[PDB]
């Protein structure tokens, strides 16, 4: 535990509040709807396997595509090339090794050309004023895992999940900062595996009670119930992968005794 | 819009791009500009933009503008007046003395505590990529190289850091690095300002190494635990003996002499922090003295 991580962990709450993008802006959009988003996020999250991105790579593409979509209205056409873009800047933000241009156009079927691509990350980039340095569930996250007595990779890997589902669906996930939802499924995730509860030292960090967390922990919890029969599953399908320790195969549990 | 500004002249080249000085017609205000001729726009200038606008303090650099146009990107700073490597070339031997070297040095972990309270790595600390102005500030510059860490670190880049101002967990190939790393940079930088010459001038990573080694003594089990797992360690490292501080940087006090020590500890996490350096004695009587005019 560095010198740095109670300033970080301040900063990044700072900062969650004004990367957050506009709660109610699918209703303002003319043309598409929280289910073409759903279908956009799991394409992402194909893409991310494909090409083995970052988790963080996924949550901060899906960021700025909720940020650019706050204040831009998008034709259905058109949003896979503001995903395209997203995933690109994000790559480039996040990762090493980013995929190149021309692979990032060969995973959009040839539906746009490199011109295209090229010239939405320039309009993306406008649009978020070069603002990329975004909080995200998975960066509050892996602080919470520290707080583990001891750690266990398969609720690391299960909170990961559900925090990865909330990308799909903007209702209801948009409404909730990326600190709770991060708290909502470090909890979720931490009952499930061993039935413990949100720690002690957590609500003394965050200032986050469980009540706090209740009202996106109830949606949490039905997202994970729901989760085999929602239309997108190509998170379930991921996280069955030994590298996140097949958590998608746990059963959720049936009451959270709240 | 570039219509407002009149180029004066090429200064150099960055970590990616190329720098002129320039002024604002209608301000009068002396500006550095940064252009990049447009695979899109380059990580490096996503990095530097998204962290330098982010990062307000007065000892790193402050983004004015960003001027985005179809072919060509460029970025506005503030002009100061010459980089510390330019300033040392310019440096007669006498030319820095000790309460200027003491006043940088108490700036830049001013501005490193600020980075690394605001999760930003820096990853290229060196003389060239630190400017001073007229009357005493000096700020970390280029933050083409930077990038915004997590809680714990992931594995990152490799082989980051200027060569002679490169830590050695990444020269032995640690799965992770963090903060530590510009802390040894900021520490090379140190000796290098009191002695006027690098600290560690390799020309290959085995060098690097074995200069670090005959300084500091070659890490064991006892100063340094988990050294002989890593990477890049080798069991037929020769042995060197550890050497006086005074005899490394003789001019130094002896709190100079601790606070360098503190800056070049070997284990990272032993490695002082920014925030922590700022208390450090060494500082008691630190002023803001004034460098001399020369270009
Ligand atoms: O000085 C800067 N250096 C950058 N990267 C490396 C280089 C050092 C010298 C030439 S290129 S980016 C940068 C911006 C900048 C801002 C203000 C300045 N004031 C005086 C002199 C150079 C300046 C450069």
């Amino acid at each position: 535990v560095p010198d740095y991580h109670e300033d970080i962990h301040t900063y990044l709450r700072e900062m969650e509040v004004k990367c957050k993008p506009k709660v109610g802006y699918m209703k303002k959009q003319p043309d598409i709807t929280n289910s073409m988003r759903a279908i956009l996020v799991d394409w992402l999250v194909e893409v991310g396997e494909e090409y083995k991105l970052q988790n963080e790579t996924l949550h901060l593409a899906v960021n700025y595509i909720d940020r650019f979509l706050s204040s831009m209205s998008v034709l259905r056409g058109k949003l896979q090339l503001v995903g395209t873009a997203a995933m690109l800047l994000a790559s480039k933000f996040e990762e090493i090794y980013p995929p190149e241009v021309a692979e990032f156009v060969y995973i959009t079927d040839d539906t746009y050309t490199k011109k295209q691509v090229l010239r939405m990350e320039h309009l993306v980039l406008k649009v978020l004023t070069f603002d990329l340095a975004a909080p995200t569930v998975n960066q509050f996250l892996t602080q919470y895992f520290l707080h583990q007595q001891p750690a266990n990779c398969k609720v690391e890997s299960l909170a990961m999940f559900l925090g990865e589902l909330s990308l799909i669906d903007a209702d209801p996930y948009l409404k909730y900062l990326p600190s709770v939802i991060a708290g909502a499924a470090f909890h979720l995730a931490l009952y499930t595996v061993t039935g413990q509860s949100w720690p002690e030292s957590l609500i003394r960090k965050t200032g986050y009670t469980l009540e706090s967390l209740k009202p996106c922990l109830m949606d949490l919890h039905q997202t994970y119930l729901k989760a085999p029969q929602h239309a997108q599953q190509s998170i379930r399908e991921k996280y069955k992968n030994s590298k996140y320790h097949g958590v998608s195969l746990l059963n959720p549990p049936e009451t959270l005794n709240l | 819009s570039m219509e407002n500004f009149q180029k004066v002249e090429k200064i150099g080249e960055g970590t990616y791009g190329v720098v002129y000085k320039a002024r604002n017609k209608l301000t009068g205000e002396v500006v550095a500009l940064k252009k990049i001729r447009l695979e899109g726009v380059p990580s490096t200038a996503i990095r530097e933009i998204s962290l330098l606008k982010e990062l307000n303090h007065p000892n790193i650099v402050k983004l004015l503008d960003v001027i985005h146009t179809e072919n060509k990107l460029y970025l506005v700073f503030e002009f100061l007046h010459q980089d510390l490597k330019d300033f040392m070339d310019a440096s007669a031997l006498t030319g820095i003395p000790l309460p200027l070297i003491k006043s940088y040095l108490f700036q830049l972990l001013q501005g490193l505590a600020f980075c690394h309270s605001h999760r930003v790595l820096h990853r290229d600390l060196k003389p060239e990529n630190l400017l001073i102005n007229t009357e005493g500030a000096i700020k970390l510059a280029d933050f083409g190289l930077a990038r915004a860490f997590g809680v714990p670190v992931r594995t990152y880049t490799h082989e980051v850091v200027t060569l002679w101002y490169r830590a050695p967990e990444i020269l032995l190939g640690c799965k992770y690095y963090s903060t530590a790393v510009d802390i040894w940079s900021l520490g090379c930088i140190f000796a290098e300002m009191v002695t006027r010459r690098a600290l560690f001038p390799g020309d290959s990573e085995i060098d690097q190494l074995f200069r670090i080694f005959r300084t500091l003594g070659t890490p064991d089990e006892v100063v340094w635990p988990g050294v002989t797992s890593m990477p890049d360690y080798k069991p037929s490292f020769p042995k060197w003996a550890r050497q006086d501080f005074s005899k490394v940087v003789p001019p130094l006090d002896e709190d100079g002499r601790s606070l360098l020590s503190q800056m070049l500890h070997y284990d990272p996490n032993k490695r002082i922090s920014a925030k922590a350096a700022l208390a450090h004695p060494f500082f008691q009587d630190v002023t803001k003295p004034v460098p001399h005019l020369r270009l």
